RNA sequence: CGAGCUGGAGAUACGCUUUGACUCGGGGAUGUCCGAAUGGGGAAACCCACCUCGUAAGAGGUAUCCGCAAGGAUGGGAACUCAGGGAACUGAAACAUCUCAGUACCUGAAGGAGAAGAAAGAGAAUUCGAUUCCGUUAGUAGCGGCGAGCGAACCCGGAUCAGCCCAAUCAAGCCGAAGUGGCUGGAAAGCUACACCUCAGAAGGUGAGAGUCCUGUAGGCGAACGAGAGGUCGUUGUUCGUGAAACGAUGACUGAAUCCGCGCGGACCACCGCGCAAGGCUAAAUACUCCCAGUGACCGAUAGCGCAUAGUACCGUGAGGG
RNA sequence: UGUUAUGGCGUGCCUAUUGAAGCAUGAGCCGGCGACUUAGACCUGACGUGCGAGCUUAAGUUGAAAAACGGAGGCGGAGC
RNA sequence: GUAGGGGAGCGUUCAGUCCGCGGAGAAGCCAUACCGGAAGGAGUGGUGGAGCCGACUGAAGUGCGGAUGCCGGCAUGAGU
């Protein structure tokens, strides 16, 4: 599905999940210091298998 | 001969049957049958619900010339940009890159279409010449 | 290491393929090409779409001792199919290497035993096909074991014509299977061979 | 059913030509051509004798009987001999009649 | 029918929700999606005899001008 | 072609056949009645007419739509092609878009193929250069309640490759090499001892298993003579769902120029670059298969077409099923 | 081996279930028919083989009692 | 030891190859107290009247007690 082509996943050496924060970032926000500048990664050991099998190929 | 002629011993595995194990009873239990639109993809588990978008380019992608290949072995049979399709670098549809990544010292001359800053001042420094397009 | 019988007198071109012969590599090889021979051919009505009968048939709830449908499903005497046979291809495309390698393989097998070839046959003369088994009995070929000509040339063909004695082989066109088919080999001419 | 197509439906004998039975019965015995069915591959010849019985119901006075028949065979014959056993007939020639073609083996008196 | 060409034969109509706004709304709902077609006028026309046939308003306007293989 | 024939037909009788019977090819002559059915009517295979030519019998003509005439067409086709019209279940684990899908069906037209086609193009190299199809690009670019999911094109390789004309050998068929004895047997083509052919060891039949018994195959021969513009409004196509939305197309209103011209190059403008509509036709490469031949790690009859014949018996008012 | 008397012991089969000899489901008997397949140079992994820092073609052409030609292209090779 | 995963094999049809068997008689069917760790295999006899084992390898329309399964035949209810 293209949608996964713009989606924190991108295909890194290793060969795992490139994820951010969706903690909250755009609408409802307005509370808390740094909470919004935590725009780092994200990286799972749980759905990397069931997530990369939408992608992989098209690396 | 085409009688003493056996396999791999290893090559073919025999072919898993359902039909008959005195106990089997494939699938599941419940909820599996004919019906082979379960997927693992989806929209609602683990995949959307994610916050991104940046914006899709892809613009010009350039080949990676280790500079181990030029130098090390070889012996300059020039680079120019038809000798140098024998040097395992036979891509076409997108211009030549020089990168930096062996470190020895021999007077080679190199002409690609675009060379990284480093790769001109390491190419040089050890005698030679990078030539871009005009 | 074959020394030529009629005419010249080499043998020593060539290189043999390692190790003594591989059965395996061979077994690849004839496996794949007796593939490509298999043809496409499956009359089977798998699809209940294909044969002839309605879409309706009894109530589902009410007669009693029934539930069905149509009368074409697989369970039917008389119906489709359950995954029947239908025509397919099951032509790949060995790699080339492997195809080269084979041959040489076979060739190789056949030079630690029954190795024979020969340079101009002017011994034939013609059709007669008589003077060319005579002519065998002086070449070990007493026409006990099979054995496969390749060599040019239509004459020679011509006259060339049995079961148990020998085979014709048009323009060189070597394969495994026939070569590891027959007993002896008679390679002959040295077009595609040095 | 087929039958007799097997052979281009065509005899390699006429309906007077002596021959003889090659295998089966009444080996080496020879005798005339009285009918010869191409079809069938059917050929009557006065040797094979079979002693039939017609069944006659209400034919003006039955009087039932063993009467004296003769026995079809097929290809199991050879056409024409002289040498006194079975040849390959085929030369063909002519005397007079150019309009018709002739049979010999290795002899000519056919 | 008219006369030049091939006349009615019609397509589809959407309709739409949040009409116009502070330039540019959110996006536009489609929810007709239902399908019409066209129809047209006569008029009484002769071409070499006595004739009433059909007259398109274009090829009315068309023709009262300039008689391209006919006439009023 | 050279002795037989007298249809599947099992039987009987009478008969036809060297003045070449049948059979196999190839042209003619007879073809009632119905059916596009067409003299009129008609619940098809029936009923009723008139006119003309005439020895009564009988034959011929008499439908409608284009033309001076000749002539051609309304009909029928399994699939395939183009066109007019155009679903829903289903999917989105509900459902309105979107998918399904321009699928199914319907209808019109035509052929052995159609469509398409000789640039107001693609495209970004100041390039290729009719169209179609195949591979690839690539599942990229892109579309999308940005969800489900949908999905090009250019370059390049390959099948085949032409642009010219208006307005101002396959069907008959013939020829065609090479075996005898003895033995088991009801009967051998098998066993056995010798021999031969082989530009023929494909195959079928013959009392069983088969080179040399038969028909044939390799090969050779082979006829009278038969074939080969723009814009506005409503919408749509292409990947394009109103999105910045070009362009093509169309219904309704309007309505330009033509040589310091016109269109286009993803609103728009300048520059720059490509191309010249409103006229037409046009092999091959492509699809499919009723029909025929050959072939099959295709069935061998609860299979294989439904049928080792039957769309029959049988069921239904019927479509239809079988 | 067959048959039989007597003794001991002994809750059909499947399914579905927490739990079945179940008075829960199915089924008269036998025969035959009858259900995890196939496709997409697709994706991912195990095994095996040929090559190896390179590894392979697709359409097609020419030949077919046989197969070779065909490197447009795809995967390695640099990432962010 | 259920769901489930893993391993080694039996059997059937077709195919290639090899060794062969068959009128003094194949396959199939019928009997049996033998062999193998299982799937199974073999000897002998009976029936039969044409074809078919074994080994190796390849490919599947490949193994049935069930589905109120499909087809067919024959039972029970009863001499009611
Ligand atoms: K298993
Ligand atoms: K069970
Ligand atoms: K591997
Ligand atoms: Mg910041
Ligand atoms: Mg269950
Ligand atoms: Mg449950
Ligand atoms: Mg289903
Ligand atoms: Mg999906
Ligand atoms: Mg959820
Ligand atoms: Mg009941
Ligand atoms: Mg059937
Ligand atoms: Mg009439
Ligand atoms: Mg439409
Ligand atoms: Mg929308
Ligand atoms: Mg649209
Ligand atoms: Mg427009
Ligand atoms: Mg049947
Ligand atoms: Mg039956
Ligand atoms: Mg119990
Ligand atoms: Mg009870
Ligand atoms: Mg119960
Ligand atoms: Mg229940
Ligand atoms: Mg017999
Ligand atoms: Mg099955
Ligand atoms: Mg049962
Ligand atoms: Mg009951
Ligand atoms: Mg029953
Ligand atoms: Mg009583
Ligand atoms: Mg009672
Ligand atoms: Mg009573
Ligand atoms: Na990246
Ligand atoms: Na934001
Ligand atoms: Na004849
Ligand atoms: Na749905
Ligand atoms: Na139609
Ligand atoms: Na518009
Ligand atoms: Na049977
Ligand atoms: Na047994």
């Amino acid at each position: 599905t293209h949608k996964m082509a713009k989606r924190r996943i991108k295909i890194t050496g290793t060969g795992k999940v490139m994820a951010f924060k969706s903690g909250k970032r755009h609408q409802n926000t307005g509370k808390s210091g740094d909470e919004i500048r935590g725009k780092g990664k994200g990286f799972v050991l749980a759905k990397a298998e069931w997530a990369r099998m939408k992608l992989m190929l098209p690396r | 001969g085409s009688r003493k002629d056996r396999k791999r011993v290893g090559r073919g595995p025999g072919g898993t049957d359902k039909t008959a194990g005195r106990g089997h009873k494939g699938q599941k239990s419940r909820s599996g049958a004919g019906k082979g639109a379960f997927f693992e993809g989806g929209r609602s588990r683990l995949i959307a619900r994610l916050p991104k978008r940046g914006f899709n380019n892809v613009g010009t992608t350039y080949e990676v010339v280790k500079l181990s290949q030029l130098q090390d072995l070889e012996d300059t049979t020039f680079d120019r940009d038809t000798l140098e399709a024998y040097r395992l670098v036979r891509r076409k549809n997108r211009p030549v890159k020089l990168l930096a990544s062996g470190e020895i010292s021999r007077a080679v001359t190199v002409h690609v279409d675009a060379a990284s800053a480093a790769a001109i001042k390491a190419v040089e420094a050890a005698g030679g010449r990078v030539v871009l397009p005009e | 290491a074959q020394i030529n019988v009629i005419g010249q007198n080499g043998g020593r071109t060539i290189e043999l393929p390692l190790p003594e012969v591989n059965s395996g590599v061979l077994h690849e090889v004839v496996t794949w090409q007796l593939a490509s021979r298999r043809r496409g051919t499956a009359s089977t009505r798998t699809r209940a779409q294909v044969s002839k009968t309605g879409r309706k048939m009894y109530g589902q709830k009410g007669t009693g001792n029934a539930r069905h449908g149509d009368r074409s499903v697989p369970t039917f005497v008389g119906g489709g199919v359950a995954f029947g046979p239908k025509p397919r291809s099951y032509d790949y495309t060995l790699p080339r290497q492997v195809r080269q390698l084979g041959l040489a393989m076979a060739i190789a097998s056949r030079q630690e035993g029954g190795k024979l070839v020969a340079v101009d046959g002017f011994d034939i003369a013609d059709a007669k096909t008589k003077n060319f088994i005579s002519w065998a009995k002086q070449n070990g070929l007493d026409g006990t074991e099979k054995v496969l000509l390749v060599t040019d040339d239509e004459n020679t063909r011509r006259a060339a014509r049995n079961v148990s004695w020998v085979s014709v082989l048009p323009v060189a066109g070597v394969n495994v299977y026939d070569i590891l088919r027959h007993d002896r080999l008679v390679i002959d001419a040295a077009a595609l061979e040095i | 059913p087929s039958a007799g197509s097997h052979h281009n439906d065509k005899l390699h004998f006429k309906k007077g030509d002596t021959v003889i039975v090659l295998s089966g019965k009444h080996k080496g015995q020879t005798g005339k051509v009285l009918l010869a069915l191409p079809r069938d591959q059917k050929v009557v010849v006065e040797g094979v004798n079979v002693i039939t019985k017609n069944v006659k119901p209400s034919m003006t006075n039955p009087q039932g009987g063993q009467e004296q028949r003769e026995l079809a065979l097929h290809a199991s014959k050879v056409a024409l001999v002289d040498p006194e056993t079975g040849k390959a007939t085929r030369v063909r020639k002519q005397i007079v009649d150019g309009k018709k073609v002739r049979v010999a083996v290795a002899s000519g008196k056919t | 029918t008219g006369k030049k060409n091939l006349v009615v034969n019609s397509v589809i109509r959407r309709g739409k929700a949040r009409a116009d706004g502070g330039v540019g709304r959110k996006t536009t709902g489609i929810t007709k999606r239902v399908q019409r077609a066209n129809l047209h006028k006569k008029a009484i026309r002769e071409n070499g005899q006595v004739k009433t046939v059909w007259l398109s308003a274009n090829a009315l306007r068309t023709l009262s001008k300039g008689p391209y293989k006919g006439i009023e």
